[PDB]
RNA sequence: UUAAUUAACUAUUCCAAAAGUUAAUAACUUAACAUGGACUAGCAAUUUCGGUU
RNA sequence: CACGCUUACAUCAGUAACUAAUAAUAUACUGAUAAUUAACAACCAAUAAACCAAAACAACACUAAAACGUUUAUUAAUUA
RNA sequence: GUUUAAAAGAACCAACUCAUCUAUGUGGCAAAAUAGUGAGAAGACUUGUAGGUAGAGGUGAAAAGCCUAACGAGCCUGGU
RNA sequence: ACCAAAGCUAGCUCAACAUACUAAACAAAUACAAAAAUACACCAAAAUAAAAUAAAACAUUCACCUAACAUUAAAGUAUAGGAGAUAGAAAUUUUUAUCCUGACGC
């Protein structure tokens, strides 16, 4: 006895049956997607083939991404796409030498930073790396809705991306009722931006928060018997009274 | 040792172990101690009755049976709805709009023994 | 599992209260202290350190109160002593000629005049003459007396200068505070503490010290009469 | 941020295939260490006339630490990006028009 | 001075809430729908439930200065 | 409702009777309805099992049908 | 363990990172956390005890 | 009596054989039928305050400082 | 129970707790017993119920003892 | 002559096809100490794979070792190896549907 499908698959087929069809199918695509992370560890080289400088002959080299580990409490944070690496080592830098286990951990800071489009001030466990994307990024919020999902392999920056894309694409006047124009200028800087409100609720959502979202949105209490009994009948009157 | 296959009840346990056999609480617990028993959780069995009732617990071998018909929603709307719908219908006094009239009810906690709640044990 | 502790008591009551001690357990089960354990059943007394506080906040002047009773204490090696004072009774740390039908005065007011040392008395140090023994000092205004206890021990006022005080403890080691720090004037009872004679076996296990193990270990480098400096005064005034 | 690198080589798969890692793949060697290297200098531009940097409209580099927690969080001076630079320099036109 | 009260004996502070409801304007995906938990899911926050029917064993009691005896002026019984 | 205990499986859990609602009951805030990442491995097991089972029982009704098969050569 | 390789953790110390302070590129401090690289010791991790006699 | 085994307990019938370390027969096997009835026991109030002062015939004591409790005000569905 | 102003980690000696010596037993009554004979027996005491400390460990009045009849470090499964 | 021996069946094993993969039973009770209807909550957790083998030892290393891309070749090639044991590609090539499935398996 053996699979007629593999085990490889099985999980594919749940998404495509179930109530898990019944997703969007723009949210089906992105979660089906596999875009490879920015390197943020690893060195990568530039080109595709390499002359060997003992054989010096022509080589394809191909980058091979590092594994990371990203701890639970990543999640509560902006660590701009990276985490713990672990590995092992040789001691004394010679391979001679015995094999020892090792974690790398990045450099965590306490940070607060403000949010132009949501107007607080979020105290966000961010590393160095973080500020750095986002000085070159120039802009929280630019930083957010520019690098995706795989690169910020964070729900917390995802839940920032999907508010903000909200909110934009809402036009909240909650932002300031006070200033009509600052809400106004504020919005046209980020009209690059722009996803429409059937796409704009479907970015930074988990597998079961989506098949929960799903499973709300097309909750109904089931219709009684007597109210398609009593169209049933109405039907056949009115047929019986347009064949006379 | 012990064992693990017949069923654990209340007899193979200490003096602080007492677990019910199943019976139905009719009380709970009073002030000083004793047990406080509420007439409104003890089945009151609803008896009618049978002195002027002419039948008895066995049929005559004689009389034919039936072709085995399960009773459904649409039988049962067609026996007891459907004609005062149609009348209605036909006189021009139908609304769409109320059929409470007609034995339909919008929602199930207005009466005493609701159906899908199920209020009532039997 | 993990164990709970016994101390869930907010509010504060003279009638002693039951303790579960735990021998040398912390909340993990395993034995962290070595030598504890076995013990009599022992109830705990709740111990008011900070002395200077008022029943109410209306009049916050000094007070005076008069002592009740001195008992024994089975927590710590000094005698306590009931007082009460207003509408509320408290347990304190009595001094050594703490007696029943005493008045003991507790005032915070630092005045250029020196103020009368009696032993009942509880004022600031900035207050007390420049060679007064103390007890029950504090680290800072309004924190509580965390420092010495013990029966018998006692620390010594030195000297005062730019409103800052300075003590030397029972360790023989200089404590600098700020002078708003309020201190028992005297020394602790129950001075003869030190002098006592364990008559056999049976009043370590009584107290609650169960024997030391029996593996026999080689004396190491930490072995020795080791003859080291006095270690620098302790400081305790955040200077800017 | 901490840069690593791999011992042992790993064989190609140019099918678009996952490479086929092993236990030695898992050595690394720390190649780098980005927060030893020489720190760079952050640039932006003045909206207000700071008494250490300078007057309002110009571009001055100071070093991260200042640029993330005094000019930025205040608003002091936003980002040199072009997009906020066309502003400064219509400004700059008008300005030195009347 | 010195409070009476242990942390570990004490009612420990609820858990801090979910970054889902630090966005301004987004609703919360929680498992207040399924009637249990799971995870993945927000943490629903329920309002004061109010047994509209005043249940005499099961209710909270009533405060000291409720009740119509209530006055000011402390008397020593 | 169709629960997913801890145990992998799919039942039908029926609802009861209570005063107070979901959130606040102690005995009903305990239980666990899903299923852990150490479970899947068990679900396959028992996926593997049935589908053991079922195939063997197909090859027992396919031999017992050849058996009888050449018993009686009616055909 | 005075054998050969040297882990993780805990107490030292130093450097880098971060928070910052002064002045006309320069000097200085680290409450609780806290990363990487070096230093001193415990806790210790793996392995072995050449052959003819 | 508490903990633990559950019918091995009671009546009738049989033991050629199965169990008793052997016979007789039978509380220890077989088949059938019945059984332990609650007053004893299990579960069977909180919310704040007044409450320092040992049990040892406890008068009153020693040290190793000692388990075991009432009253007050508001809420404890009220009905074999 | 007796001596003792004593409930003195006192003394004689019961229930009780251990196991000094000898004799049977060594596939025995027993995978550690019986008989005779011993020490403690108001305390560093025995014991009922219940909970915790779990093996790179727990625990240990150090025997390298015990951790469900084999502990120089338990048992089961997997690598096998 | 006792004790005794003999049946051919229950059924399994290997594969191909395959709906597309936690069967049926679920009246009531079932994570209080499971099958106990019934009261003011609490719910959740991850952190590399190791060695037993070989190198006649054993420290760097030792195919698979419960992670998908299959097949014909390149090829056991380049390469990686106390350069020892061993490990080991890629670029580039081939693969035409269905039924004909039962058993030189007990
Ligand atoms: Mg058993
Ligand atoms: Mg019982
Ligand atoms: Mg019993
Ligand atoms: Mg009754
Ligand atoms: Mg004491
Ligand atoms: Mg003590
Ligand atoms: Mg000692
Ligand atoms: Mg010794
Ligand atoms: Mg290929
Ligand atoms: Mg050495
Ligand atoms: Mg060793
Ligand atoms: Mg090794
Ligand atoms: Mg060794
Ligand atoms: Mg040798
Ligand atoms: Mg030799
Ligand atoms: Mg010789
Ligand atoms: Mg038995
Ligand atoms: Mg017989
Ligand atoms: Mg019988
Ligand atoms: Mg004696
Ligand atoms: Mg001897
Ligand atoms: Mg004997
Ligand atoms: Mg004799
Ligand atoms: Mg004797
Ligand atoms: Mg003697
Ligand atoms: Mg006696
Ligand atoms: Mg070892
Ligand atoms: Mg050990
Ligand atoms: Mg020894
Ligand atoms: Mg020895
Ligand atoms: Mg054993
Ligand atoms: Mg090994
Ligand atoms: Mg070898
Ligand atoms: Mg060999
Ligand atoms: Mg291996
Ligand atoms: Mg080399
Ligand atoms: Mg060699």
């Amino acid at each position: 006895p053996l699979h007629k499908v593999p085990v490889g698959l099985w999980k594919q087929l749940r998404l495509w049956e179930g109530i898990y069809s019944r997703l969007p199918r723009h949210y089906l695509r992105s979660l089906e997607e596999a875009r490879t992370p920015t390197p943020v560890h690893y060195r990568p080289h530039g080109a595709k083939f390499k002359i060997n400088p003992k054989n010096w002959q022509r080589e394809r080299v191909e980058d091979v991404p590092i594994p990371v580990h990203y701890p639970p409490e990543s999640q509560l944070g902006l660590w701009g796409g990276e985490g713990w690496v672990l590995g092992h080592r040789y001691v004394n830098n010679d391979k001679l030498s015995k094999r020892v286990r090792k974690v790398w951990k990045p450099q965590l800071f306490q940070r607060e930073l403000y949010s132009e489009i949501l107007d607080k001030r979020f105290t966000v466990t961010v590393t160095m790396r973080t500020l750095d994307l986002i000085d070159q990024a120039c802009g929280f919020d630019f930083y957010i809705l520019k690098t995706p999902k795989e690169d910020l392999c964070s729900k917390f920056g995802m839940d920032l991306k999907r508010g903000m894309l909200l909110r934009l694409a809402r036009q909240d006047p909650q932002l300031h009722p006070d200033d009509p124009a600052r809400r106004a200028a504020i919005y046209d800087r980020y009209k690059a931006f722009v996803i429409p409100e059937a796409e704009a609720e479907w970015v930074g959502l988990t597998l079961d928060e989506a098949v929960e979202k799903q499973r709300l949105l097309e909750e109904k209490d089931p219709i009684p018997l007597f109210k398609i009994f009593v169209e049933e009948l109405l039907g056949q009157l009115q047929q019986q009274a347009l064949s006379e | 040792g012990a064992d693990r296959m017949s069923k654990w009840t209340s007899k193979r346990g200490p003096r602080t172990f007492c677990k019910g056999r199943g019976a139905k609480g009719t009380g709970f617990h009073g002030r000083d101690g004793k047990f406080v028993q509420i007439k409104e959780m003890i089945p009151e069995l609803v008896v009618p009755e049978l002195a002027g009732f002419k039948l008895k617990p066995y049929v005559n071998y004689r009389a034919p049976e039936g072709t085995d018909t399960p009773l459904t929603a649409k039988q049962l709307f067609l026996e007891t709805a459907a004609p005062a719908i149609e009348k209605d219908f036909k006189a021009g006094t139908f609304d769409p709009e109320h059929l409470e009239k007609y034995g339909f009810e919008p929602t199930q906690e207005g009466k005493l023994f609701q159906l899908y709640p199920k209020n009532f044990p039997r | 599992a993990t164990s709970v502790s016994w101390k869930s008591r907010t509010k504060y009551t003279v009638m002693p209260v039951k303790m579960r001690k735990s021998g040398g357990r912390n909340h993990t089960g395993q034995i962290q202290v070595h030598g504890i354990g076995g013990g009599h059943k022992q109830r705990y007394r709740m111990i008011d350190f900070l002395r200077f506080r008022p029943e109410h906040e209306s009049k916050p002047g000094p007070f005076e109160e008069k002592v009740i009773a001195v008992r024994y204490d089975p927590c710590r090696s000094a005698d306590i002593a009931l007082v009460a004072g207003g509408n509320r009774k408290r347990w304190i740390i009595a001094t050594e000629n703490m007696k029943a039908g005493d008045t003991v005065l507790n005032s915070d007011h630092i005045g250029r005049m020196a103020v009368a040392a009696r032993e009942g008395d509880a004022h600031p140090l900035g207050a007390l003459p420049v060679g007064t023994l103390i007890n029950n000092v504090e680290s800072e205004p309004g924190r509580g007396a965390q420092y010495i206890r013990a029966a018998g021990t006692c620390g010594v006022l030195l000297r005062k200068v730019n409103g800052t005080a300075i003590i030397q403890l029972p360790s023989k080691r200089q404590m600098q505070v700020l002078e708003t720090c309020i201190a028992t004037v005297g020394r602790v009872s129950n001075v003869d503490h030190n002098k006592r004679v364990i008559g056999k076996a049976g009043r370590n296990r009584w107290l609650g010290k169960r024997p030391n193990s029996g593996l026999w270990q080689r004396k190491g480098g930490w072995a020795g009469r080791k003859i080291r400096p006095l270690p620098p005064m302790k400081s305790y005034v955040k200077l800017p | 941020t901490v840069i690593v690198e791999r011992w042992w080589k790993v064989p190609l798969a140019g099918e678009g295939r996952k490479p086929r890692l092993h236990r030695r793949h898992r050595v690394y060697k720390l190649v780098e260490d980005t927060k030893h290297r020489p720190k760079d200098n952050l640039e932006l531009v003045l909206t207000q006339s700071v008494e250490e940097l300078g007057v309002r409209g110009d571009l001055v580099s100071v070093k991260k630490s200042v640029g993330r927690n005094r000019l930025l969080p205040q608003g002091l001076a936003v980002y040199a990006s072009p997009e906020n630079k066309k502003l400064f320099e219509e400004e700059k036109l008008l300005r030195q028009e009347g | 001075a010195y409070e009476w009260g242990v942390r570990s004996t004490r009612k420990p502070e609820p858990p801090p809430l979910d970054r889902v409801y630090e966005i301004p304007g987004l609703e919360p995906i929680t498992y207040a729908g399924k009637m249990h938990f799971m995870p993945g899911l927000a943490r629903p926050v329920f309002p004061p439930w109010d047994p509209g029917w005043t249940h005499p064993k099961f209710r909270r009691l009533p405060p000291l200065h409720e009740h119509p005896l209530y006055k000011d002026q402390a008397c020593y019984v | 409702a169709w629960r997913r205990d801890i145990f992998g499986r799919i039942i039908w859990h029926k609802f009861k009777q209570w005063p107070i609602p979901w959130y606040l009951n102690k005995k009903y805030n305990r239980k666990r309805f899903f299923a852990m990442p150490y479970v899947e491995r068990f679900v396959r097991m028992r996926i593997e099992k049935q589908a053991r089972i079922k195939a063997r029982k197909r090859s027992l009704e396919r031999k017992k049908e050849k058996f009888l098969q050449e018993k009686f050569p009616h055909l």
